[PDB]
């Protein structure tokens, strides 16, 4: 429903489409012998296109005029597979990654040769700091109330502040 | 940007088959094609060796444009 | 304030403004600018001490 | 010079390696550790001595319940990597490649082990009083022999079939 | 002063006061990663493992009334449908794992002060009584826990070529 | 001690790490490919 | 014995110590990373072993191993090349029916829906098609099997392990001292003599015993599974002799001095093979024997160890004339004394010499079944045409770099140099002059003709139908190559090229080759190309000679080689430095070259390239709309770039969407550079600032401080973009046209 979209599971030109992918992979595997590797590649592309079909069509995407997938990212929840979902996936791997680095930056920054210590990795340190991240949220918020997040305003500026 | 995207759209809804944008404006080579590409035929024919038309003034512009352009790098 | 001290800076212009520098030496003798500062980072001249007068830091 | 008397006294030979005899005519010893150098002679020799027992074995003799086995030695390799036999067995081998492959280092490094030092004595064949020594002198001869008498047969094989 | 499960390697250090003292480590990622949180994983893997393992003799022996019958597990745990029941375990494992630990979530945040690896309190039959016994328990432990991760890896992927993984 | 200092500094580790993470997720479109959207 | 060999035994210990201290060749980046232009030095100065130690021993000994590991990794990538050849390519297919089946080497995962890239080439194979001519080259040896192909590249990777082995020995065993270095008449005669003479007559055997046999049988229609081996080839006389009844004599007319009894495989027929399309494989024999003996002659002119010979320091100092002072004094010790001063030499040699080889190659095929593959042909020529291209610019900045740090006045009194550059202020202006009399004229007669045609004037224009600039002595030369057989070159059979005069030379219904006719079109082509040569030779001869010294800085070479600026003063003072005219001289170097590819590819797509029916009627690909068209800017824009360029926008949905995607993709690096190009350091670094404020806020702060560009990394990253970017879009726009056929 939602813009004007029909699901692609009803969609005679998501139909189309899926035919003519088939047709014309068929029209050039016409061009070997049956059982020859660019023909097993090619039925196997075949097999391939049709199981992406089926997958679109059991999914319950939606459907446009020119026979594609749209997608609603408006936060409906019978959507959020298309978005939601994946951003959140996508905001933990990056927060884990941010939250990791951010570590390493103030384990070995306490040091004479901090500068050293970046272009040349601590592996065992760096993987220690690297195996903490699956729990980012929860200390980067404990470190927010705790005031260990953010610096003070005594940090460098320039002439009008 | 703008302007692409302006004349584009209304290209296509005044020729009568404005699926043509809703199609190929979702890749770079359908801007590229659909758009550059096929609608400079009347302009970039301006003046041929077989003749000229009325357009020829605004064929010489646009290469007189790129020729601006090229010598501001 | 005395050798070896950490500094606030307060030169609005410097490029350690705001920022926290060792004091390396002080000269006694009058001068404008006797309190020589070390800072951790390089300016963009790749220096990474001045002289500053001793209005133009704070002390702790 | 030992055996060719007419060599230049191959250098930094002798005084280890009880399998020597003074053979080094392009003597790559002098510019390359003599550690490596022994490690890789006694592992293709032993490699080859259970090499040649295989294909005498295969020689229409002993073969395992497996149809697969009624064919020959020189089609061996292929039905093996055909049946997946051969994947394992290099899986297998490569695990304790890898495993020996620290203990090269280490060897390399200066650890102190010996060039084919793998503990291996279940039955303790060796003893102190067999004589360490007189036992690898067989075992390296015994090594090279089967490394070229091994690729004899290949080849000659390869020729025609040897029996 | 050499090495003793491949006598072929220098002794690795910082492996002697530890209840699988086979001396094996030749890659050396011991000398990578702190002890006392690898050393628990490894606890972890075996206790699973043995869980793991027993619950699929078991379930190939007897089963449970609607809820799939005579298949293979790997096969079963497919045939669940919807995700309703592996994310209820999911969260109930979370919630134990939390309790276990105290809070201490990760490896830094691990072994604060003491933490044994893979103590947790929870030993209700008298133990404790001497370090031998003690200790000979916990070597058990290990080596059952291994052969346990062993079984278990072996079984499923049986399974997976074979349909049935006895 | 050298050699492994060596494999630890900045450009063999982005390498290999990039390396790694491409290979992953090379093998995780290959397992489950054309993963327009995420399963029900 | 003045020649000898001079070496030091483990010069240098191995170890990887150093590994694990990046910068440590040089002083002031072995101190670590303040800020990250720390990083970027040390990735500029890796190989500026001249700035790293001030001894020339050392420098050479780097050179020398460095050398080594360029041919390790070439030797890598031939070894490559072979086992892709063997392994995954269709190599049988093609030689069975070379026609019709299109060459492809390379097999891609399916992964993605990349494997739609693997086209449908033929011979039962899917893969990518290959535009490199290795199969014509491996035909031409007579492989005939992917064994050979397979032990070809075993045999490379053996290579690459010695040249990698040499490499260390001669830098960490035994380094050979500076004395040994300073042998340029040695080097000279054993490089003439062996690496050159030697390698001719190798090869010209390889031909005469194996190349030539296979081929011949090829071409009389012989499957390859019945051609007997090479080797069968060198063991049976008589086995050669059915081919060419000449071998039967064998060995003896060639001490008898009765070389005339070889003709039959030493021929001097020219011309071009009608079966395969390709010259004949005996004239090549000819050939690289005739350049064996050359070079071999030429390998003894200089003297060693033994009196005769000619010793090159007494040749330069006698050549002087009135207007030239001391004439070539000093010229020995700058070539050997500054590795830059050979760099430049050998590197605009190599520069030239590609060009040459891209022009001469296209003109007559050298391999079977070549010319009638139009892909290969166009992406050979463009290829070597940017190598020679990109090559004579590297030897102008190196020549720059020699002036400003090896050149030495004291020993360059009232030489050639001296003289050059005390008239360089008359050079350039005259270089200036003509750069603009050349541009004016030519330029304008595109302008003049796409603005008559914008009029309606046709009659104006400067065309065949109008005011005709014919190229009368390019015609008058095409004239006499045409007549040269039996006159000037009577014991030639045949023309040296088809593209002067004679048949149409075409193979299995497509135009090999065919006569090249020059119109107006060629001439104002030919006068662009002059332009745009001569204006790139004014920057960097200009870079070159201003390099130390200029009415705005007359210290400029204290400055050193590249260097932004000298501030705002005096005006404005950016891009002074030698190498900011290297900067500017790469794009004008792209420009030309740019133009000669279009000139090339129009021309040969529209008066040689197409298709011949079995009465002889021609039908060109673009139907021969060069002469009308080429003569306005207009032309250009419609009939070549819009029109030939539907290949590239259409490929979506085929084997060739790669090349769509690397236009799209070439086209963006190419607006990318401009970011560069066009801003400055400070925008950037004050941006950087903010963005580390921001970091700072968080307690995020990389120890090594970030920092915007230098200004002179700013322009290398500039204009490395914009080269790429240029090359790839017509590289994608190339390999797409001429692969859709
Ligand atoms: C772990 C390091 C780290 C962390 C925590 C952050 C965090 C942040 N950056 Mg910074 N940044 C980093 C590295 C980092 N950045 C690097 C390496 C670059 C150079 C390419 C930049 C360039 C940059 C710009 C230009 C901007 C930010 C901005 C931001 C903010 C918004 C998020 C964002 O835009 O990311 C953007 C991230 C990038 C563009 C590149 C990130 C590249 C990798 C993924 C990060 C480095 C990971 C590294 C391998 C750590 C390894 C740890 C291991 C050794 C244990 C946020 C404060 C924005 C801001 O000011 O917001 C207010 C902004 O405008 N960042
Ligand atoms: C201990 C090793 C060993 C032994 C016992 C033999 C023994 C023999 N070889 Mg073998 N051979 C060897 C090593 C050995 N070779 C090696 C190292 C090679 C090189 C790879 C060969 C290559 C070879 C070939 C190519 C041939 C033989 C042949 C022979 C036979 C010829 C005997 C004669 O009097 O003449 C004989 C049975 C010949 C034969 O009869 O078969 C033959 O054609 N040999
Ligand atoms: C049946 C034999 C067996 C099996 C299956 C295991 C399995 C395991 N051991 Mg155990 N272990 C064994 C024998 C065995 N071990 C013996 C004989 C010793 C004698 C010293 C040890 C000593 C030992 C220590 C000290 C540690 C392990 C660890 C591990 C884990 C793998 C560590 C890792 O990620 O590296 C392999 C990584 C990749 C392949 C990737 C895993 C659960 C570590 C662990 O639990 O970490 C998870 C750990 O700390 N083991
Ligand atoms: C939905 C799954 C789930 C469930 C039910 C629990 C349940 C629990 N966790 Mg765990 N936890 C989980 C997932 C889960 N956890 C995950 C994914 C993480 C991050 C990797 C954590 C990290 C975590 C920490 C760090 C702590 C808990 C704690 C707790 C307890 C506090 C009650 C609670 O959750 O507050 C509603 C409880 C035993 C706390 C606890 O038991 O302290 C005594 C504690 O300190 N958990
Ligand atoms: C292709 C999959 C496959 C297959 C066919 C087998 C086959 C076998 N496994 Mg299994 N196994 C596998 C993979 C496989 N393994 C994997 C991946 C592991 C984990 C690394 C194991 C771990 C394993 C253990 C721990 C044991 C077996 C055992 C056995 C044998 C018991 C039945 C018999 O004939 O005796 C049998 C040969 C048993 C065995 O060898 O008997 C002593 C046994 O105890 N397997
Ligand atoms: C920044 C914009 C952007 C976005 C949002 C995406 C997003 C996507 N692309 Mg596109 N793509 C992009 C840029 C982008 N790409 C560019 C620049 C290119 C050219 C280089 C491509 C070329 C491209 C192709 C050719 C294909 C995609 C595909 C995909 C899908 C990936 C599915 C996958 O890997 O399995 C999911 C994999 C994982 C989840 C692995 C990570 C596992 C984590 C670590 C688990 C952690 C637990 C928590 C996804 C919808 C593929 C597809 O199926 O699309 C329908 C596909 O065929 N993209
Ligand atoms: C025989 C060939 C040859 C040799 C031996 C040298 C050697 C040298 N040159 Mg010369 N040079 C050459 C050819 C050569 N050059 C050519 C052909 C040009 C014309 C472009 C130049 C132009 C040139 C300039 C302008 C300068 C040098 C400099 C130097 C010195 C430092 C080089 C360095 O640190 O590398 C560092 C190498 C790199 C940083 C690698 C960058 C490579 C490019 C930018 C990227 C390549 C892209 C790749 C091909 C395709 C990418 C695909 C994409 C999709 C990823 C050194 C003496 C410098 C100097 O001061 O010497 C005294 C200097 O200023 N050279
Ligand atoms: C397409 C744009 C363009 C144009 C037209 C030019 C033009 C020129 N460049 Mg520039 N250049 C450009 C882009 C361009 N460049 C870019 C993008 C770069 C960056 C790399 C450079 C970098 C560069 C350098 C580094 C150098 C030049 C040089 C030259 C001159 C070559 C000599 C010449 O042809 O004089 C003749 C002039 C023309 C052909 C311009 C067209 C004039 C037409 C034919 C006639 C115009 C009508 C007429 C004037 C009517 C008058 C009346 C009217 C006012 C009403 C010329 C001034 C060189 C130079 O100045 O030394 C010789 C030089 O050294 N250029
Ligand atoms: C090859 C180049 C051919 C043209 C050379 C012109 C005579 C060149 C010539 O005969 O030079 C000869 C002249 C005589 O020098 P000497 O004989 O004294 O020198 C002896 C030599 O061995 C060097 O020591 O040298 C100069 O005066 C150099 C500056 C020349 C000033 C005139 C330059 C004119 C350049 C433009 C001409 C272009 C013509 C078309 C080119 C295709
Ligand atoms: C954008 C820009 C910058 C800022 C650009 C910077 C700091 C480069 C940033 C490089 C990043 C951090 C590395 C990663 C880049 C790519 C993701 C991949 C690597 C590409 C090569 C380095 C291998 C300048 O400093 C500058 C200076 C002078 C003139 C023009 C400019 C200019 O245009
Ligand atoms: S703009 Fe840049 S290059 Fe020009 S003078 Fe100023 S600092 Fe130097």
């Amino acid at each position: 429903d939602v813009a004007g979209l029909i699901p692609c599971n009803e969609s005679p030109v998501f139909t189309k489409r899926l035919n003519a992918s088939v047709v014309k992979l068929e029209n050039r595997v016409k061009k070997y012998e049956a059982g020859s590797p660019p023909a097993l590649a090619l039925e196997q592309q075949i097999e391939r296109t049709k199981q992406r079909f089926d997958r679109y069509s059991k999914s319950g995407l939606l459907c446009g005029k020119d026979g594609l997938p749209h997608l609603i990212t408006d936060g409906r929840w019978s959507h959020s597979i298309e978005f939601v979902i994946p951003g959140l996936m996508f905001l933990y791997i990056t927060g884990w990654i941010g939250w990791v680095g951010r570590k390493y930056i103030r384990t070995v920054g306490g040091d004479t040769n901090a500068t050293e210590k970046e272009i040349i990795i601590d592996v065992p340190l760096a993987l220690k700091i690297m195996s903490t991240g699956f729990i980012w949220p929860i200390s980067a918020w404990q470190e927010y109330i705790s005031g260990t997040l953010l610096a003070d305003v005594s940090e460098i500026t320039v002439s009008p502040r | 940007w703008v302007t692409f995207y302006w004349h584009w759209k209304h290209v296509t809804i005044w020729q009568g088959n404005p699926a043509q944008f809703n199609e190929s404006s979702n890749y770079l080579m359908g801007w590229l094609r659909d758009y550059l590409w096929l609608n400079s035929s009347p302009l970039i024919n301006g003046y041929n060796p077989y003749g000229m038309n009325s357009l020829s003034v605004w064929a010489w512009m646009f290469l007189f444009g790129h020729l601006v352009w090229a010598t501001g790098f | 304030m005395d050798k070896g001290s950490k500094v606030r800076n307060l030169r609005k212009e410097s490029y350690w403004f705001n920022e926290i520098g060792t004091v390396v030496t002080i000269d006694k003798s009058g001068i404008k600018y006797p309190a020589l500062v070390r800072f951790t980072k390089v300016n963009y001249s790749g220096t990474n001490s001045t002289n500053f007068s001793l209005d133009e830091l704070q002390e702790v | 010079s030992a055996s060719i008397p007419f060599m230049p006294k191959p250098e930094k030979l002798d005084g280890t390696v009880p399998g020597d005899v003074g053979f080094d005519p392009l003597g790559f010893s002098n510019w390359v550790n003599l550690d490596f150098l022994r490690e890789a002679e006694i592992k293709h020799g032993r490699i080859c001595m259970l090499a040649v027992a295989g294909w005498v074995a295969v020689d229409l003799g002993l073969h395992l319940p497996g149809d697969v086995h009624n064919v020959g030695s020189l089609e061996a390799h292929d039905t093996a990597v055909k049946f997946g036999a051969m994947s394992q067995i290099l899986l297998w081998t490569s695990i304790f490649e890898a495993i020996s492959t620290v203990g090269v280092v280490q060897m390399l490094n200066g650890s102190g082990r010996q060039p084919g030092y793998f503990g291996f004595d279940p039955l303790n064949f060796s003893k102190d009083a067999a004589s360490k020594a007189k036992l690898e002198l067989n075992e390296i001869k015994n090594g090279r022999l089967a490394m070229l008498a091994f690729s004899g047969i290949v080849t000659q094989a390869a020729l025609g079939n040897d029996f | 002063e050499m090495s003793k499960s491949l006598p072929f390697l220098v002794k690795p250090k910082q492996l002697d006061g530890w209840v699988g003292n086979a001396e094996f480590d030749p890659f050396s990622l011991s000398e990578l990663l702190p002890m006392a949180f690898v050393r628990e994983s490894e606890l972890k893997h075996g206790r699973i493992a043995m869980l793991a393992v027993v619950g699929f003799v078991v379930s190939e022996l007897i089963h449970i009334p609607g809820e799939a019958y005579q298949a293979s597990n790997p096969v079963d745990a497919v045939n669940m449908v919807g995700a309703q029941p592996m994310l209820q375990i999911f969260a109930f494992c979370g919630f134990l794992e939390s309790v276990f630990h105290k809070g201490k979530m990760t490896m830094m945040d691990m072994h604060a002060d003491g933490q044994t690896p893979g103590d947790f309190g929870f030993d209700p039959l008298n133990v404790s009584k001497d370090p031998a016994k003690l200790a000979q328990y916990q070597l058990s432990e290990i080596k059952n826990g291994r052969l346990a991760m062993m079984a278990i890896s072996g079984l499923i992927h049986q399974s997976i070529i074979t349909g049935h993984g006895v | 001690e050298n050699f492994l200092k060596y494999l630890s500094t900045a450009p063999v580790l982005l390498a290999a790490w990039m390396t790694f993470t491409a290979g992953f997720i090379i093998e995780a479109n290959r397992f489950y490919p054309d993963a327009l959207t995420f399963p029900a | 014995t003045k020649v000898k060999i001079l070496v030091e035994r483990d010069a240098t210990a191995t170890s990887f110590e150093k590994w694990a201290k990046p910068g440590h060749f040089s002083r002031t980046l072995a101190k670590g990373p303040k800020t990250t232009t720390w990083i970027w030095n040390l990735h500029a100065d890796a190989h500026d072993f001249d700035s790293q130690t001030n001894s020339l021993e050392d420098v050479s000994r780097k050179i020398f191993s460095a050398h080594f590991g360029q041919l390790a990794v070439i030797f890598l990538w031939l070894s490559g090349m072979h086992f892709h050849g063997a392994y995954f390519s269709n190599y049988l297919a093609w030689l069975n029916n070379p026609t019709s089946i299109k060459p492809s080497a390379q097999v891609v995962w399916p992964i993605v829906g990349q494997e739609i890239l693997n086209a449908d080439v033929g011979g039962n194979f899917q893969g990518v098609q290959i535009t490199s001519g290795f199969f014509q080259l491996w035909r031409a040896e007579g492989i005939t099997s992917e064994i050979q192909l397979y032990w070809t590249a075993i045999g490379a990777l053996v290579m690459s392990g010695l040249m990698l082995f040499a490499g260390w020995f001669h830098y960490h065993k035994a380094a050979p001292k500076l004395e040994w270095f300073q042998n340029a008449e040695s080097m000279l005669n054993h490089h003439l003599s062996i690496l050159l003479g030697l390698g001719c007559l190798s090869w010209a055997g390889h031909q005469i015993h194996v190349a030539l046999p296979i081929n011949k049988l090829l071409d009389a229609g012989v499957a390859p599974q019945e051609i007997p081996l090479p080797h069968e080839f060198l063991v049976n006389r008589d086995l050669i002799a059915q081919l060419y009844p000449s071998f039967s004599k064998g060995l003896v007319p060639f001490f008898s001095g009765n070389w005339s009894e070889y003709s039959d495989f030493l021929t001097f027929k020219g011309g071009v093979n009608p079966v395969t399309g390709g010259l004949w494989l005996t004239d090549t024999a000819h050939h690289h024997l005739a350049l064996a003996v050359l070079f071999i002659f030429a390998g003894h002119m200089y003297r060693t160890n033994w009196g005769i010979g000619h010793s090159m320091k007494e040749m330069l100092e006698a050549h002087k004339g009135p207007f030239t002072g001391e004439g070539h004094a000093g010229l020995y010790e700058i070539l050997t004394t500054s590795w830059h001063a050979q760099l430049a030499i050998n590197l605009a040699m190599i520069g030239s010499l590609s060009i040459i080889v891209a022009h001469h190659m296209y003109a007559m095929p050298p391999y079977p079944y070549i010319a009638t593959d139009y892909a290969t042909q166009l992406s050979l020529f463009t290829h070597h045409v940017w190598i020679g291209g990109f090559c004579i610019v590297g030897g102008a900045a190196h020549g720059a770099i020699f002036m400003v740090r090896d050149y030495n006045p004291a020993k360059n009194y009232n030489n050639l140099l001296d003289r050059v550059i005390r008239h360089r202020d008359s050079i350039i202006s005259h270089l200036n002059w003509v750069s603009i009399f050349l541009g004016f004229h030519s330029f304008g007669l595109y302008i003049h003709n796409d603005t008559m045609r914008a009029l309606g004037r046709s009659q104006d224009m400067f065309s065949d139908t109008a005011i005709q600039l014919q190229p009368i002595f390019a015609q008058w030369i095409q004239n006499l190559h045409l007549l040269a057989p039996g006159n000037t070159a009577p014991n030639a059979l045949t023309t040296a090229s088809y593209v002067f005069g004679g048949d149409v030379v075409s193979v299995g219904s497509k135009i090999a080759i065919m006569p090249i006719k020059l119109g107006t079109a060629d001439f104002m082509v030919h006068h662009i190309h002059a332009f745009t040569i001569h204006v790139t030779a004014l920057i960097l001869l200009k870079g070159v000679l201003y390099a130390r010294s200029s009415k705005l800085i007359p210290d400029k070479a204290n400055l050193g080689f590249r260097f932004p600026c000298d501030g705002p003063g005096r005006g404005g003072t950016c891009q002074v430095s030698a190498w900011d005219h290297v900067f500017l001289g790469l794009f004008w170097m792209y420009n030309s070259l740019s133009i000669v590819l279009f000139h090339f590819s129009w021309k040969m797509q529209s008066d040689v390239w197409g298709s011949v029916t079995p009465t002889g009627a021609v039908s060109h690909i673009t139907g021969g709309n060069f002469a009308q068209s080429a003569i306005t800017i207009n032309g250009w824009l419609r009939d070549f770039l819009w029109s030939q360029a539907s290949q590239v926008i259409q490929s979506y949905g085929s084997a060739l969407s790669a090349y769509g995607l690397i236009f799209l993709g070439a086209h963006f690096i190419w607006a990318f550079s401009l970011m560069f190009l066009f801003s400055g350091r400070g925008y950037w670094q004050e941006l950087i600032e903010s963005i580390v404020w921001a970091h700072n806020k968080i307690k995020v702060a990389p120890a090594i401080q970030p920092r915007a560009l230098s200004i002179t990394q700013g322009r290398a990253v500039g204009l490395a973009h914009y080269l790429l970017g240029g090359i790839g879009t017509t590289w994608a726009f190339f390999l797409a046209r001429i692969i859709s056929v």
